[PDB]
């Protein structure tokens, strides 16, 4: 009944998949149809786009848009950190017998 | 800044130092001695009204 | 007396990058020269393989674990005095 | 050593940083006992189309 | 202790050492021949203690020293924990006659 | 106002659906379980001595106090026989057990 | 849309419908006391004569179900018929009470369920018709069935039927 | 090595600019459709940004969230905070398992495919499962050894001491540790559910949810009986400071469930307060340190109003569905007879300020007048309803003379109210209220020396109270001027003819 | 070194406590203690007499 409902659904997703139809097609009480019918437009995954719309257009600040990432930036996250090379001659020296 | 939290000495001191039951027992014993004088004014109040 | 913890730390980065290199240069000397044999050519030409595309693994790892810390937001681990909502005693 | 883990600990608190210790996550068997959590976050972080 | 810097060659410092003299300098020497049978405790005792001390790595030695400079400063502190419980009497006697 | 126990019922309430006199009591119980149930948008937002409490402070103040308190311990190089002890009672807690002491016999 | 002037927008809706919140608890009161199913078969006819509607849906339902308010499946099911929002002078009562009507004349599954159960059954065959119009084709077939058996399946023949003639 | 007076102070204006989640003007439209069934999705992230999200806007105080509009999302609420109980007192780990986390992934012939595996060589059980699992009694782990009676202040003090010191875990994060995420995630679960119920719907709606008051009950037993499961020590002054605070608003329609909940109830309201070290075992709570205390004497003054349910069990408990008996007889005899309701009593003669009034004249009793008028209810309520026999120490005698004198208190605070009026709503009730606590009170030692009959001697010793029975001239004042009430000298006359039966049956 | 990008520790300001971050990895703490509580009971030993 579960894969008959979403694969019904998602044939034609602007179209909303009423139970009535459902109740037509695969045989069963109307109750328990009408229940898993309701989970199931419960939680998305059908009836979810039936009358979409359109985001207009983004007027995007800097830094707040893709590739908007410095190397110049601060990883407050990202724990993996860039060091500093201390070059100081005795630790030359350490360095080439380590 | 009136913190009511620091008037107490709970455990960890008590515990240690014996003294300090006697000094927070020494503490409520003045506690209701000067409630013993507040029942007093209400009753020094009174009586002068009394009259 | 004892403490430089500090040029520790940044010769320990120098020498992780010394060995590094010199396993580095030991794979691809032994994978571009075919004096070295090919369990050790092939196979150190895909170590070279793995030491190619290691650092962008650990971006990945850096950004998928930035995201699970986000994970871990709840707002009474960050600020623990967050006010919510009080009312005394009133008339009513 | 709870005396230097609470110092240095202290000090990532009050400068402001915070993540996870850089020289645990470096290592590959943190990736081995966190096998559960991964496997989580590479499928929302792929489906959702960020990876 | 690898990736410590250093004077190379020349100008010894020795912050290990001295740390462990440091420690060592400060807690009555009759109660250190109490701590550790190593220590020196009497001119008949030099020869079977520098027999017994034979036969050890160089890390034996580091680890025995920085054990008995720990075991100084723990010692060093249980003494300032002991003052500081009298501050805390002191501190009470004043509470009382306050 | 003050309106009733019964316009608090479910009955005479909303719920999620999918009279005159209810109309009526419905106004009194939003205009005065909304005078009566509303937050305080004001200052005393303290409450207590255990919320405006600052970590930042107390973590600052600990690390100074770990600090000292431990360039009290080893960076101090005076030995274990020189440390002098304190004394366990006071210049003037030894005149008042030496006043009350006197005073006791009465 | 979620880019706004942050407002609280409680469940936006789709298909003109609040979201059917359940109970959960007497869905668990009654699929643990769950004995039988009782399936009832349900006819509606009306015409434009005598009422506006046509309405000539026929279903099955559970008798024992006490979970759905059957005025909700109907109010679901004229919403489903996309009828417009005057739906009640045209009642949803109407339906609701011949639903209501058609279940109560519902005596069961008799004493070949109720009591007895013979392996087997009777030789009670009854000469079975059926008529169906859909689109523009009509199915006309009869057939025999054991009305006094209590393990022959309809929907598993139905299901065989419209394997074999592809429907 | 460090300055770090200076690397705090730009470290706290980094932590302030530090982006940490949104704020409450780019939330965008809140759908609590959206949040509820995120709520019940299992995930991690899925349940955390929906509780950042609400507790966001719960404590904005400009975005209502109403459920009449949506009634489903207190539920999500409820069982959420339900299946985190339940797996703390287990220790149980939940959103990162490594179960498979999927169930059963895949007639006339069940005889025959019973019969293939024979002839290929050559009946299931039912279910049963709760919604819910079982509260957190009646678990094998969870059997009472102590109750925790920590007062309000000492909680404070175990407060301060455990920030102020030097190897503190109070700052230890959510992703380094599981435990503290449940902990952070059921403090997110208390301020939002603390947050909604300051809203005329919400608390009649939250009043009938059989899910709220399962986990109010919950989550009060975990917080009194076991509170080892949680880390730190604000979080466990944290959910007593808003379960108050939710049991405030709810109360007037709430029915007390079980009795071990209205148990439960009367130790977590005597909590507050600050007790003694028989008599008045409450020394009096002075409000220049927290109207905390005053939240409890609206809850036992709305939950004693309904003589169905609530005053049965609180009738049951102060006076004293088959493992429950045995957990109620043992919480009884932990608590350390009737030591309950000399506590309850003595804790309600706290949070009414005689002694702060009395010092200083119209401005603390105009602040004041709720508090007290709910109070003298409550102790109405337990003083006629409750003390009429299995008693063996005279309680109203010993409330009547316990050297604070609080009916002496209560005489000078009736003079007092009766002196400015006449010289502001609840004023008329308090007074009566006042004068009837008082006779109340003597008669019932009166009655309670008969009924016991061991101390002969208290016609002299009730009569020896330096500040009770108002004189006459008092009374002839009363009777002549305008100002004053009909009930209000009726209760005194009554008072005085009581204090003339007195004398009489004194020899 | 294994709290890498904190390290509140100065050669100046505590000489005696970077080295003994270092060298508290080295020894063993039963034998650290088993000394230590011998000192305490020598100096009791010491201080009775």
């Amino acid at each position: 009944y579960r894969n008959f409902m979403v694969n019904s659904y998602r044939l034609n997703p602007n179209e909303y998949f009423s139970v009535t139809t459902a109740r037509r097609n695969v045989s069963g009480d109307a109750a328990a149809l009408f229940r898993l019918h309701k989970f199931l437009t419960k939680w998305g995954l059908i009836n979810y786009q039936v009358d979409s719309k359109l985001l207009p257009k983004n007027i995007e600040p800097p830094l707040t848009s893709q590739y908007s990432t410095r190397h110049d930036a601060p990883r407050g996250l990202f724990p993996f950190e860039s060091y500093k090379p201390s070059v100081q001659l005795p630790d030359m020296a350490k360095l080439k017998k380590m | 800044h009136s913190h009511p939290s620091d008037m107490v000495i709970p455990d960890h001191l008590a515990e240690l130092i014996p003294e300090l039951y006697s000094f927070q027992q020494l503490v409520d014993s003045e506690k209701r001695l000067d409630h013993f004088i507040h029942l007093r004014n209400l009753h020094m109040k009174r009586m002068v009204a009394q009259w | 007396v004892g403490i430089d913890t500090h040029t520790a730390t940044d010769i320990y980065q120098t020498l992780i990058a010394l060995n590094l290199d010199t396993t580095v240069n030991d794979c691809l000397d032994k994978l571009l020269n075919d004096e070295c044999t090919e369990s050790t050519r092939e196979n150190a030409l895909y170590d070279y393989y793995a030491l190619q595309l290691l650092p962008l693994q650990k971006a990945v790892r850096g950004h998928v674990l930035q995201f699970e810390w986000h994970q871990n937001s709840l707002l009474t681990n960050t600020h623990p005095n967050f006010l919510s909502k009080i009312r005394n005693i009133n008339v009513q | 050593n709870e005396c230097i883990a609470s110092t240095s600990n202290a000090l990532k608190v009050l400068s402001g940083d915070e993540g996870y210790n850089e020289d645990m996550v470096r290592r590959a068997n943190f990736y081995k006992e966190n096998e559960a959590m991964l496997r989580e976050n590479i499928e929302v972080i792929l489906s959702n189309g960020r990876m | 202790l690898k990736y410590a810097p250093h004077l190379p060659f020349s100008k010894s410092e020795n912050p290990v050492l001295s740390t462990i003299a440091f420690l060592v300098g400060l807690v009555n020497p009759k109660t250190v021949q109490s701590m550790t049978q190593r220590a020196i405790q009497s001119a008949e005792s030099i020869k079977s203690q520098k027999e017994e001390i034979s036969d050890q790595k160089p890390i034996e030695h580091i680890k025995e020293g920085s054990e008995i400079a720990i075991s100084s400063l723990g010692y060093r502190s249980h003494i300032f924990a002991t003052n500081e419980e009298r501050q805390m009497n002191f501190l009470t006697n004043e509470l009382i006659r306050l | 106002n003050i309106p009733s126990l019964t316009s608090f019922a479910e009955e005479n309430n909303y719920q999620y659906g999918y009279t005159y006199a209810q109309q009526q009591l419905n106004k009194q119980r939003q205009d005065f379980e909304r005078v009566r149930l509303r937050p305080e948008q004001l200052s005393n937002i303290i409450h207590d001595e255990s919320d405006t409490i600052s970590f930042r402070s107390n973590l600052l103040k600990n690390f100074i106090s770990s600090n000292d308190a431990f360039n009290m311990l080893s960076l101090t190089t005076v030995p274990c026989d020189r440390i002098e002890k304190s004394r366990l009672f006071s210049e003037k807690t030894i005149r008042y057990l030496m006043q009350k002491q006197h005073e006791m016999k009465t | 849309i979620t880019n706004t002037t942050t407002r609280v927008i409680p469940q936006v809706e789709v298909g003109n419908r609040k979201h059917y919140l359940e109970d959960k608890l007497k869905v668990y009161k009654q699929a643990m006391n769950e004995t039988s199913e009782q399936l009832v078969p349900i006819r509606l006819e009306f015409d434009q004569d005598r009422d506006r509607f046509f309405l000539r849906d026929t279903l099955l339902w559970n008798k024992n179900d006490k979970l759905i308010k059957i005025e909700d499946f109907v109010d679901d099911m004229l919403r489903d018929y996309r009828f417009e929002d005057a739906t009640r002078e045209q009642h949803i009562d109407t339906i609701c009470q011949s639903i209501q009507e058609q279940i109560q004349e519902f005596q069961g599954n008799p004493y070949i369920e109720l009591n007895q159960d013979r392996l087997g059954g009777d030789d009670l065959r009854i000469r079975i018709k059926l008529d169906i119009v859909v689109g523009q084709n009509q199915l006309i077939d009869q057939f025999e069935w054991d009305i006094s058996n209590s393990d022959n399946c309809p929907e598993e023949f139905a299901e065989s039927m419209c394997q074999e003639l592809e429907l | 090595g460090y300055d770090i007076n200076y690397i705090s102070k730009i470290g706290e204006k980094i932590d302030s600019n530090k982006p940490i989640f949104l704020f409450a003007p780019e939330l965008g439209a809140i759908n609590l459709h959206a949040l509820s069934m995120s709520l019940q999705s299992k995930n991690l992230g899925e349940i955390n940004t929906a509780l950042n999200t609400l507790l966001v806007t719960s404590a904005d105080s400009n975005l209502k969230i109403s459920l009449v509009k949506y009634p489903e999302l207190l539920d999500s609420l409820a069982i959420l905070g339900m299946n985190l109980l339940s797996n703390l007192s287990q220790n149980v780990v939940p959103y990162h398992r490594n179960t498979s986390d999927y169930y059963y992934e895949d007639q006339h012939d069940k005889m025959v495919d019973k019969i293939f595996e024979k002839v290929n060589n050559n009946s299931p059980a039912v279910k049963q499962w709760d919604l819910l699992p079982e509260p957190i009694r009646f678990l094998p782990n969870q059997f009472p050894l102590k109750i925790h009676r920590t007062p309000y202040l000492t909680s404070l003090k175990k407060i301060k001491d455990e920030i102020d010191d030097p190897f503190t875990k109070i700052n230890t994060r959510g992703a380094e540790d599981p435990k503290v995420l449940i902990n952070d995630q059921l403090s997110t679960i208390s301020m939002i559910l603390r947050n909604i119920s300051f809203s005329d719907n919400n608390s009649r709606i939250m009043s009938r949810n059989f899910y709220l008051k399962r986990f109010i009950s919950d989550l009060l037993w975990l917080v009194l009986i076991h509170p080892e499961n949680f880390t730190c020590n604000r979080k466990i002054l944290n959910f007593k400071k808003d379960l108050v605070i939710v049991l405030s608003n709810i109360s007037h329609l709430l029915e007390i469930a079980s009795s071990i909940d209205c148990l439960l109830i009367l130790i977590l309201v005597i909590s507050f307060g600050q007790p003694k070290l028989e008599s008045l075992t409450f020394n009096e709570f002075q409000l220049q340190w927290g109207k905390y205390q005053t939240f409890g004497v609206d809850i036992l003054a709305k939950l004693f109003s309904l003589e169905k349910p609530n005053l049965n069990y609180f009738k049951s408990i102060l006076l004293n569905n088959h493992k429950d008996k045995k957990l109620l007889r043992r919480l009884l005899n932990l608590y350390n007879r009737h030591n309950l309701l000399n506590d309850v009593v003595s804790f309600l003669f706290s949070a009414i300020p005689l002694q702060q009034v009395l010092s200083q004249p119209s401005l603390l009793i105009d602040q004041f007048s709720p508090v007290i008028s709910q109070s003298l209810t409550s102790i109405l309520v337990i003083v006629q309803k409750i003390l009429p026999f299995n008693f063996n120490k005279n309680l109203p005698f010993v409330w009547l003379s316990s050297e604070e004198n609080i009916g002496s208190g209560l005489l000078k605070l009736s003079e007092i109210i009766l002196n400015i009026n006449n010289s502001k709503v609840l004023l008329p009730s308090i007074n009566i209220s006042c004068v009837q606590l008082i006779k109340c009170l003597v008669e019932k030692s009166i009655c309670f020396e008969n009924c016991l009959n061991n101390d002969p001697e208290i016609l002299k010793k009730i009569a020896s109270i330096p500040n009770l029975f108002p004189t006459d001239l008092e009374i002839f004042q009363l009777f002549t001027n305008p100002s004053v009430d009909i009930q209000i000298i009726n209760q005194y006359q009554l008072l005085y003819n009581l204090k003339n039966d007195i004398l009489t049956n004194l020899e």
